[PDB]
């Protein structure tokens, strides 16, 4: 089936720097896969970061200039991985982060519309705080 | 650029009872781009409803939702302690998607 | 105000799944030959091209859940139990064969029914060893289907010379082609083109290389349903041909018996002047050269590991050997000296790869019903390219990539990897400000 | 048939003329036979059919009758869709639109049939 | 193509004749025993749309449910008055009445068609 | 399409069109499946044409393309009075594809120039 | 069903016998209905002795 | 096949009462058939008197008060029989009589229109006499 | 399917004693059937195949 895995929980300071890697077990490939990031602070409603699309890689403006999207599909011995780092992380980038999925393969089916879409499968999520 | 709110933000309920919640937006989405998500405590959310009132595979028939311009709402009956949780409704109609406010629910 | 407004004719389609017609040539199969496939009875013949470019319109294309290739599939395993059904039935030759202890011919004798039903008659042929199982000097022997299918002979007249058959669309669908250079089919596609129908693609079958088919553009790619899961097979395409040059050189003889009221059975015969065994011949050079480029290419995709090249393991003759038919007659080259060496010295001199014809074929993938092919009478001689290999990797540094095939679906992957069938919607609606009936 | 289906609204709305134009086949020569390739003809015909007569009557129940560009006297309805003509002809393609407004379309059928037949029933009237 | 409202006279079914269109849509490759019923079935009804549009089309209605033709009316094929042929008389029992003179009357409508399309040429010159 | 009066001019012929008309495999079975289709099929072609070119039902449609020297170059008289129609459809043989889309362009532009009007 | 002939008059037509494929139908057709006919029936493979 | 066979034949006087019953060999059941009562005439043309349609008994304005009418149908060993009954019997009452059945399965063949029908079969008839 | 309000015979002829009579009934009657004793099954090649 599908399934969603990141890294453990890290404890960073500030002026320092983070990784998150997600990796896929069941998405053939991001050519028609599409994978939203996703911010949970502690309480506080569900944030969007940013996402790569056709191997194209945007972020919102709250984020744009401090986050960075990378992505590689399948390989010989690994599944298909996408990786976001924080770069010049502050003391508010304490939340929880989720990898996401949907299905791109037809049009008509309504769990995306022109980039902007839901999101059909969930990571287990890993912590961040600082 | 597109905000959201919902109510009741915390309500009780009971096993047996039918539920209504409902999340307004400040735009008219006559696209019927909503979507809910419920998450049980500690867990990720799920997505339960697509384009205002599809069923996803695998999901309990009770769950149901209505789309009607600006007044989108979810209509649980019958429900049980895998039914309790938080819950959430999302637009994606224009750039960035954003969410709701979250509402909770809790026994009694 | 606006007022809904109704247009025929949008542009507006949907994915669907059709019943794709055939269309031949302008040559009729009316030529006295008459092939397996009915290419004659593909009656539309095919009169233009008619494509348009699809312009800022991109495309998603998923190979491995065409409904094009399981079609194909079904109609060609349907065309052959056609052309055999009135065959001859071939049941009395299941008989205990007494064949010299003394590929190889071991000839034989044995007992068989004469036309009238109260007489027997004892007949002797040559029989190749492939196909005679030992059953426990002149020890018994019998044949390898008896116990699992039904054997009926070929027709004679019948050719399985393999001609183009183009797939076409009924009114109302349409096939979009990819156009887009070392496309992985798989992923958005940039310059989608309608296409009226498919080009030409030739229904050929073979088991460890493809041979007969069409080249790519750019360089060689890689197609594979997972490139993680070791019990799926990658299949190559090539950017260039190399050739493969296959004959047979004795000069035998077919000599018919009868079976039954109005029932020939054609056995082989003496050969005059005893030539070696068919053989292939390969230029190493260029096969050594593409083998590379093929290592570079996997090198590329597997964790830039070192790759090594094995002979099969083992399994049905089939899997185990290269598998064709010349003019008729299916005969399995060894192929070794084709894939050993780990790349990532190379001899230039030309490859010969010893083969091993025979007689009786079995159904791919099936319970029963086996084929009987009768000898030609004449040397044969056929020349052909290469343009794939199919291959399956082993694994439990460097890779073991043991040569595969089998799979019937998987010969014209290459081939029907850039279509796509979309039903078209033409009706729409949309606002205007006309307001009048 | 489709063609030129990147291009806005309003931009394939004046080449429709060409759509319309040059031809708007095979299958046509008749077999009489039960072999593989005979019934797949066959079936392609009853397809064809079947999908050019569903249409025409779609058609003609609104008082179109074999015209491209059909008007009616139906008004607009907001609930089918915001935007202004503008947002709808300038840059939206002919899928996006039809994706956009797939809820609404059995209303919209059942609203012209029902325009169609009032309006048919005026006319008796006005003659008598 | 309605059943239901059959009972009911000419003056409470017209008014529902929209209805009828109105509320609704309106209006193999195998051997197998199933699969030839099914092409039979497929083929009856394009052709009995067909032939029925084929028969509305000759008098120049054009697919429009109530049509009217400029066609008087003959005292040989029925004798009622406006009131009693729509006020106590229902379709299948007008229908059985008057079944002698549907030939008559389909040729009279395609006659009266082509001489009405004759008149117009003229006024164009 | 009434065979008969296919002798005569094409005036004559013209004025007396008053009216235009009116499962089991075996070797007989699919024969009448075919013949079906057969029918089907040809009726939907003209009509499908005729439609296009806006004449929908009319035997008789008035066209607003004008006729152009270079498909035929007699007289009204000379065709009508002396030419019967197998001889006249043979005559201008080579010109029907060149008329066919000259006749669904013309109907196509009427048909937008009416949207202009209507606003 | 009833019959329809109609004249035409002032028109001749050329015909060749020889070319018609209304004989080559007819061939076919017979061919066929007999060998339908006689293909349930006993096979007598017993008799050639 | 169809047919018709009634009763006997009576002499009686005036201020009685008598009946004369049908039965057919061949009707199914009088649920789609129709038995029509119709009495022939000394000299003159034969006259309608009532019938039983769909089990409901009627008599022309001319009999109505006095003639009764009623049917049975199928039965483990008996025909349908269908039986009229003349009450005070008169000197104009002597004629034939017959019982006539036309068939209502279809509404289409025109054998009968709105309960106005036809006679198709007709019995042997009983006279009698006063 | 049972009838809905009463037991219904139904006959082509009630009176011809050549004609079945068939009897639907209102409410249902339970049938349980078993065959008790387990056997097995063994396959014999009689041919090729
Ligand atoms: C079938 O055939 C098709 C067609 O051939 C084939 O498709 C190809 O698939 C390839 C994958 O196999 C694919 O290649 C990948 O493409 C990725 C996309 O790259 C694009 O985006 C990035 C990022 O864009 C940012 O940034 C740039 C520059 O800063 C900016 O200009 C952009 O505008 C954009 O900024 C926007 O977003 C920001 C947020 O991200 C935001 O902040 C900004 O404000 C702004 O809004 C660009 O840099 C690229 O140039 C492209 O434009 C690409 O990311 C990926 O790179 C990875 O792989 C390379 C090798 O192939 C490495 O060299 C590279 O370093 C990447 O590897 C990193 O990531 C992996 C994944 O986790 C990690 O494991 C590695 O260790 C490595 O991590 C290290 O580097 C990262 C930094 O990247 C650090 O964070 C880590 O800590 C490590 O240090 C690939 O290059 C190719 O495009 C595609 N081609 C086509 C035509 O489709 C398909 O694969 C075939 N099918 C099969 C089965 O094979
Ligand atoms: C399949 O399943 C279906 C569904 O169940 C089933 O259908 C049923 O079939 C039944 C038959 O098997 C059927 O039952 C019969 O119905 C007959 C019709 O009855 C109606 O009419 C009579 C007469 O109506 C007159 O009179 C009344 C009162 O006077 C008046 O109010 C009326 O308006 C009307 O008057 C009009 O006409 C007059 C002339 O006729 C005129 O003078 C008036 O001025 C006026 O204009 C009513 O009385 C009834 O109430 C009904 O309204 C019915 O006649 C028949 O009755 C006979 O059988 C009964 C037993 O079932 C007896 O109890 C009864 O006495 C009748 O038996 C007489 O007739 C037989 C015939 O030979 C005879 O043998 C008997 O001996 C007896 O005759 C003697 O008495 C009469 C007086 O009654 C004397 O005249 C004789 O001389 C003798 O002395 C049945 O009851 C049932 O309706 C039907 N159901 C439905 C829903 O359709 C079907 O049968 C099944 N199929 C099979 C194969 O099984
Ligand atoms: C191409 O082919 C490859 C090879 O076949 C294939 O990769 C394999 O995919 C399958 C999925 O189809 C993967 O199976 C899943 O793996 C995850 C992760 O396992 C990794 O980590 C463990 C522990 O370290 C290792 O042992 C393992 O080897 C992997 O490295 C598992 O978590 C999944 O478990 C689910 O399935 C269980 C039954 O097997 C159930 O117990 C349960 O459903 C598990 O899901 C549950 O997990 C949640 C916690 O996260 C839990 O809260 C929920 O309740 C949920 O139910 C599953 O076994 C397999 O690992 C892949 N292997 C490799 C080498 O990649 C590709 O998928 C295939 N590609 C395509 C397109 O088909
Ligand atoms: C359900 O099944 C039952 C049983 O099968 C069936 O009932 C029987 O129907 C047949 C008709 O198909 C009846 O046969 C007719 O009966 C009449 C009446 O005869 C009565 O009287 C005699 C003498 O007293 C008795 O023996 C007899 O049992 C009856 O009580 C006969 O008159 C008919 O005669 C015709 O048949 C002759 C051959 O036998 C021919 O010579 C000739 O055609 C006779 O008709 C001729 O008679 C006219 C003079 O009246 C003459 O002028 C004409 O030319 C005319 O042609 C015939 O034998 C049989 O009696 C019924 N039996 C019972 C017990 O009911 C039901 O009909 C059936 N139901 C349905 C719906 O099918
Ligand atoms: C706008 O139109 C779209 C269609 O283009 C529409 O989406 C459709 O919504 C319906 C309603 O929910 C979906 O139908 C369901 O699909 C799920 C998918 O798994 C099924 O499981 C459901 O079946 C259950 O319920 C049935 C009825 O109770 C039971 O009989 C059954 O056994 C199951 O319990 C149900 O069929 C449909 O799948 C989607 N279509 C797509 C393509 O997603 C959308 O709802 C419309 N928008 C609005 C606001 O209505
Ligand atoms: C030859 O195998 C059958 C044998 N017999 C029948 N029978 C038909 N009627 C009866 C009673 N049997 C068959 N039908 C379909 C058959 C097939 O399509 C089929 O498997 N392949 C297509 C042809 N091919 C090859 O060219 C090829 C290539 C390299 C080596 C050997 C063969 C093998 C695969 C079939
Ligand atoms: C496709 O074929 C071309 C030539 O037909 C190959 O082009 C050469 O490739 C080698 C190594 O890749 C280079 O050293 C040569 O310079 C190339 N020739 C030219 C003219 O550029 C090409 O390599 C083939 N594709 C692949 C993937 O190998
Ligand atoms: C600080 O943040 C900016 C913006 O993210 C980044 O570009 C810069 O490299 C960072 N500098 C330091 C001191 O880390
Ligand atoms: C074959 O048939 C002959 C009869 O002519 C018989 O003598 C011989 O024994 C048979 N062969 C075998 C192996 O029994
Ligand atoms: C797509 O292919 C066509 C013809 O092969 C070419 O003209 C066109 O430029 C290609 N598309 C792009 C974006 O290059
Ligand atoms: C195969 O035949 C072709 C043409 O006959 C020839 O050019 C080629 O050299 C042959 N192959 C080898 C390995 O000699
Ligand atoms: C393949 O064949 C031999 C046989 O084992 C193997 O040892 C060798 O690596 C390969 N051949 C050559 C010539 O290298
Ligand atoms: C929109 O207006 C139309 C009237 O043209 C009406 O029939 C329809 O019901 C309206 N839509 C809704 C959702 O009420
Ligand atoms: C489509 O709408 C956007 C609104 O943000 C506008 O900026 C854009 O110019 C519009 N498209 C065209 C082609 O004008
Ligand atoms: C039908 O006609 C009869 C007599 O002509 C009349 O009495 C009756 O009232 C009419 N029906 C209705 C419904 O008025
Ligand atoms: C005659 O007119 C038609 C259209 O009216 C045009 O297509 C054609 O080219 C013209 N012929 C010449 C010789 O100009
Ligand atoms: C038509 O032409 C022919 C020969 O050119 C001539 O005999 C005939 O009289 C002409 N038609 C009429 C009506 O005169
Ligand atoms: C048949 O069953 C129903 C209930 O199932 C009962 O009410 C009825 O009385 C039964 N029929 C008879 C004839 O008793
Ligand atoms: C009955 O016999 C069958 C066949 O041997 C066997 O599979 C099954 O287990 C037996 N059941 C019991 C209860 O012994």
């Amino acid at each position: 089936q599908i399934h969603l895995v990141q890294s453990g929980t890290e404890v960073k300071k500030p002026g320092s720097s983070v990784t998150v890697s997600c990796k896929a077990y069941g998405v053939n490939t991001f050519g028609l896969y599409a994978v939203n990031w996703v911010r949970q602070a502690p309480g506080q409603s569900l944030e969007y970061i940013g996402q790569i699309w056709r191997w194209k890689s945007s972020a919102s403006h709250h984020f744009r200039g401090r986050v960075l999207i990378s992505a590689v599909d399948l390989t010989g011995s690994s599944p298909p991985i996408s990786s976001l780092e924080i770069k010049n992380l502050t003391s508010d980038d304490t939340a929880v982060y989720f990898c996401t999925t949907t299905s791109t393969y037809d049009r008509w089916s309504g769990l995306h519309h022109d980039g902007v879409m839901a999101f059909s499968s969930w990571g287990q999520g890993t912590l961040i705080s600082v | 650029d597109i905000q959201m709110t919902q109510s009741p933000s915390t309500l009780s309920a009971s096993t047996g009872d039918t539920v209504r919640i409902s999340c307004r937006a400040s735009q008219s989405i006559t696209g019927n781009w909503v979507a809910w998500y419920q998450q049980r405590p500690g867990k990720a959310p799920r997505l339960l409803i697509y384009r205002g009132a599809a069923l996803l595979g695998g999901v309990p028939s009770r769950f149901r939702g209505s789309a009607a311009g600006t007044d989108f709402t979810l209509t649980i009956g019958n429900l049980q302690a895998e039914d309790f949780g938080t819950f959430y409704c999302q637009q994606y109609d224009t750039y960035p998607g954003t969410f709701g406010q979250g509402t909770k629910v809790e026994v009694k | 105000n606006l007022w809904v407004t109704v247009y025929y004719g949008v542009p507006v389609w949907r994915d669907a799944d059709t019943t794709l017609f055939c269309a031949s040539d302008a040559k009729a199969y009316e030529t006295e030959v008459h092939n397996v496939w009915a290419t004659h009875a593909c009656v539309p013949t095919d009169p233009n091209p008619q494509e348009m470019h699809l312009k800022n319109v991109t495309e998603n294309f998923n190979m491995w859940k065409n409904n094009m290739v399981e079609q194909m599939h079904e109609d060609i395993i349907s065309l052959w139990d056609q052309s055999l059904k009135p065959c001859v039935k071939l049941t009395p030759l299941c008989v205990t064969l007494n064949c010299t202890s003394a590929d190889d011919v071991r000839n034989c004798s044995f007992n068989m029914t004469t036309e009238l039903r109260d007489k027997q008659q004892k007949v002797y042929a040559l029989f190749y060893k492939l196909d005679i199982v030992p059953i426990d000097n002149f020890s018994e022997y019998r044949l390898i289907n008896c116990n699992t299918s039904v054997i009926k002979q070929a027709c004679p007249k019948v050719s399985f010379d393999p001609i183009p058959i183009h797939y076409c669309t009924p009114a109302g669908y349409a096939i979009l082609r990819c156009n887009d250079k070392k496309f992985n089919g798989t992923g958005p596609c940039k310059n989608v083109s309608s296409v009226q129908c498919t080009h030409g693609i030739k229904p050929v079958v073979s088991t460890q290389l493809l041979l007969n088919g069409s080249l790519a553009e750019e360089g060689i790619i890689i197609r594979s349903e997972n490139l993680t899961n070791n019990a799926k097979t990658i299949i190559v395409h090539f950017n260039e041909s190399v050739k493969i040059n296959c004959t047979r050189p004795s000069n035998n003889t077919r000599t018919g018996i009868h079976i039954g009221p109005g029932q020939v059975f054609y056995k082989t015969g003496d050969i005059i002047g005893d030539i070696r065994k068919a053989y292939c011949n390969i230029s190493g050079a260029q096969w050594h050269k593409v083998l590379g480029r093929v290592a570079n290419k996997l090198k590329e995709h597997f964790n830039n590991k070192t790759i090594v090249f094995k002979p099969s393991s083992g399994g049905d003759p089939e899997i185990t050997m290269h598998s064709f038919n010349c003019r008729g007659e299916f005969f399995y080259c060894n192929t070794t000296k084709l894939f050993n060496s780990t790349w990532g010295t190379r001899d230039n001199g030309t490859i010969t790869i010893p083969c091993r014809i025979k007689q009786i074929i079995n159904m791919w993938q099936g319970v029963g019903q086996a084929m009987y092919a009768p000898p030609i009478k004449g040397v044969i001689k056929c020349l052909s390219n290469i343009t794939g290999i199919l291959l399956t990797r082993d694994g439990g540094n460097n890779e073991t990539f043991r040569p595969g095939g089998g799979d019937m679906r998987d010969n014209w992957r290459n081939e029907l990897y850039k279509y796509k069938v979309v039903q078209i919607e033409p009706l729409g609606i949309a606002p205007t400000k006309c307001k009048r009936r | 048939f489709l063609g030129a289906a990147g291009s806005t609204m309003g931009a394939a709305s004046i080449t429709l003329t060409v759509q319309a134009r040059q031809l708007l086949p095979e299958a046509q020569q008749h077999l009489l036979q039960l072999t593989v390739w005979g019934i797949k003809q066959l079936q392609a015909r009853v397809l064809a059919v079947e999908r050019y007569l569903q249409d025409q009557k779609f058609l003609g129940l609104w008082g179109c009758s074999g015209k491209i560009i059909c008007c009616t006297a139906v008004p607009w309805n907001s609930s089918w869709s915001n935007k202004t003509f503008e947002e709808i002809w300038n840059n939206m393609t002919w899928i996006e639109w039809e994706r956009e407004i797939s809820n609404y379309t059995s209303q919209i059928y059942d609203i012209l049939t029902i325009s169609q037949t009032q309006q048919e029933k005026n006319e008796k009237d006005l003659l008598e």
